[PDB]
């Protein structure tokens, strides 16, 4: 019965938000928060919080981050009221911006003022984008780790390794969008439609809280070996190439099936997962089963402590 | 041998949960290597309530359903599918037809389907 | 709180015994240390097949009764004597009167009485 | 099931066995041999069996053992078809006359031979009855010893003493007789009315098999006590007086109550039990629970390999 609400902040983050509220996203509240008050307007998301009137007058701001902090210092009360009730919120956001970088790192500030678990969900900005706003984007991303439980960050630059050939620009933000949908998936559904009771919210907490920086891959698989490739997969995705697994503090992992799931195939992949995973490691395997899916296996690993 | 039971319990619903739960610890531990898959209990059989029961957290399987229609017809696919040594069901009423599909399933899968009435 | 309860399994016979064959070995631990005591079970429950169900060998009581009525006077004073902290039943059919026999001579007893039904 | 068949051989036997009979002593098949065909006629037993038609001319044996035991010789045969497919066989005789002193050996002979597990219980003689019987008894103890997996030897001269005032011609013979009865019941019941599931005809095997001499002590009690009560009063039975627990082979004990029997109360009698047997003694503790009986807690010891 965990409440789980989910903030997009700022023009990137809202993108995200609003693509997670058409697609798959189950079991969580929605809410867009930008200081530019035409993005808020006709969205998917059903609640929206326009950061700073006064100082932005609903214009946004310039990609400039000192503006998204002073207008998200304007609404720390209006911030709170959104977040009230909430066991569990992930703060979206695309890095790099104003209103994005500034505010963000407040409204976690907020939600740990508020003793609620927070998960960030970011993107690092494409090399395209720019010197200036990856250094911004670092700098706001440093900020951010100083009042969220565990911080997955989405290096843009992989989704294009991922994507390949088929990038464009809008299929670039578009997969953007859609890997921060599977991180709020893969964790939320976890706690909100297990399968199995051998994960209980307190054990998300548990590899959730005061870990740090994080980072996570997906796979999906199917066929007589669907299991292990799936979770092979995940392990070699990109969004997870530079990390040493077994380095980290916690492990979260979601796999995802239809009916179909045998017993054996579940523990292909926790076998897997030990192999990997470090003896001082929190590690918990959570399962989900989609009653309607067939054939294809998925598995999400979320590498929690690192370092 | 593949086949349909039905049990049925009657009493104090304290009773009834205290009495079923060796039925459903014993099942979870079949040394079939497969799952024990429990589809649509009542609300009373939490997640907390089968941990706190004792059953092997590892190897069973939850399904939930909207009504003892899509129940039933989960029931079956469950069974259909072979992936469970038992598929426990707790559907009342249940018709004469519907036992037939539900053993019928279970034979398919090789696997025993239990419906269990509170 | 003690009561009546009643335990009904159907399908075929050896499916029936095996499903009862938990809640019986459980019984035969419980932490009250009082006897588990069965009265009248059907000649499927041998005392070969009882020690195979794996049940407490030290902490069951066994009592034969000629006919139904002399079993339901057998289960309430042995529930009325209070030393088992369940008997269990094998009777049917079962009278309104005589499940309201059984609870109050449970609760006399502070033990359970459990009515088992196969078929 | 076990199919158990008691023998009664001769006048005393007989009358022994017709006592049984009349009392408890459940789920046995009762057979009187005798030599003496007018002392078949009119008893309670439904099978008999007259010994050496032959030889004794249905006259009985004159007191004389040597006739006893050609009579038993002349119908080997029919002792055989007698015993046939009985797993356990209790023969009871009151040694010192012709008939019982003479043919009891014979016919355990005969069971022997056919596998069957055999169980002799007899008396010597009253010392009213003079030394010629007596030195007939000590002689034909020592044949049918030899022959038999468990014996216990029940001096009548105890009863006597049991007796005290009481004791008259007839009430003496009465206690052999439900001395001799208790010893068969108290046994018999374990096998054919278990309350328990325990204790097996095979546990009963292994303590009774080859044992050779054995005694047996009963005592009862009723009230809050009853169960070390009737336990203590079983070992003090003068009948187990000049008999050491702690160097017996194998101990058996009975243990018979009503439904208020306490699971407490079953540990008690196991306790005390335990106490006087040695470690490597084989111990087996049946408990039969009459229905109908109330208060009372009866406890039989039946101490076997003696010695
Ligand atoms: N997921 C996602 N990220 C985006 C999208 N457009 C831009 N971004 C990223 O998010 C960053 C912030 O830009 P923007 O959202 O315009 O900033 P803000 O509104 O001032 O916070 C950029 O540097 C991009 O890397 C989009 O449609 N989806
Ligand atoms: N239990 C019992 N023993 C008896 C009875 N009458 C005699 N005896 C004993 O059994 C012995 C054998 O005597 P009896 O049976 O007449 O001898 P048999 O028939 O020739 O073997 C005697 O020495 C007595 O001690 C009786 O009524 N009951």
């Amino acid at each position: 019965t965990a409440v789980i609400k989910v903030i997009g902040v700022g023009g990137g983050g809202g993108n995200a938000v609003n693509h997670m509220a058409k697609n798959n996203v189950e079991g969580v509240e929605f809410i867009c928060a930008n200081t530019d008050a035409q993005a808020l307007k006709n969205i998917a998301a059903r609640t929206v919080l326009q950061l700073g009137p006064g100082v932005t007058k609903g214009l946004g701001a310039g990609a400039n981050p000192e503006v998204g902090r002073q207008a998200a210092l304007e609404d720390r009360e209006r911030i709170s009221e959104v977040l009230e009730g909430a066991d569990m919120v992930f703060i979206t956001t695309g890095m790099g911006g104003g209103t994005g970088t500034g505010a963000a790192p407040i409204i976690a500030e907020v939600a740990k003022e508020m003793g609620i678990l927070t998960v960030a969900v970011v993107t690092r900005p494409f090399p395209f984008e720019g010197r200036k706003r990856m250094q911004i984007a670092d700098e706001g991303i440093r900020a951010l780790a100083e009042s969220v439980d565990s911080l997955i960050t989405i290096p843009n630059e992989k989704l294009l390794t991922i994507l390949g050939k088929d990038a464009s620009l809008l299929a670039a933000f578009a997969k953007a969008d859609d890997v921060l949908a599977g991180a709020v998936r893969g964790i939320s559904d976890i706690i909100k439609r297990p399968g199995m009771i051998n994960v209980d919210f307190a054990d998300v907490k548990t590899v959730m809280s005061e870990m740090g920086m994080a980072m996570m891959g997906t796979g999906c698989a199917s066929g007589p070996n669907r299991a292990r490739e799936a979770t092979e997969a995940a392990i070699r995705n990109p969004l997870l190439e530079d990390v040493n697994l077994q380095g980290a503090r916690g492990i979260l992992v979601n796999i995802t099936a239809g009916p179909d799931l045998s017993l054996g195939e579940y523990s292909d992949v926790g076998n897997i997962i030990e192999q990997f995973a470090s003896e001082h490691a929190t590690v918990k395997v959570g399962t989900v089963i989609d009653a309607d899916m067939r054939d294809e296996l998925h598995v999400t690993v979320v590498a929690t402590g690192l370092g | 041998p593949a086949a349909f039971s039905e049990l049925s319990l009657s009493g104090l619903p304290g009773h009834c949960l205290t009495l079923l739960a060796p039925i459903l610890r014993e099942l979870s531990e079949e040394q079939d290597a497969r799952w024990l898959t429990l589809i649509a209990p009542p609300a009373s059989l939490t997640h907390e309530w089968l941990r706190r029961a004792g059953l092997n957290r590892e190897r069973i399987l939850l399904l939930q359903a909207k009504d003892n229609a899509a129940a039933l017809a989960l029931s079956c696919e469950a069974l259909r599918l072979g992936r469970s040594h038992t598929v426990v069901s707790w559907l009342e009423p249940l018709s004469r037809a519907a036992r037939k599909q539900l053993s019928r399933a279970a034979q398919l899968g090789q696997a025993q389907s239990l419906n269990i009435r509170l």
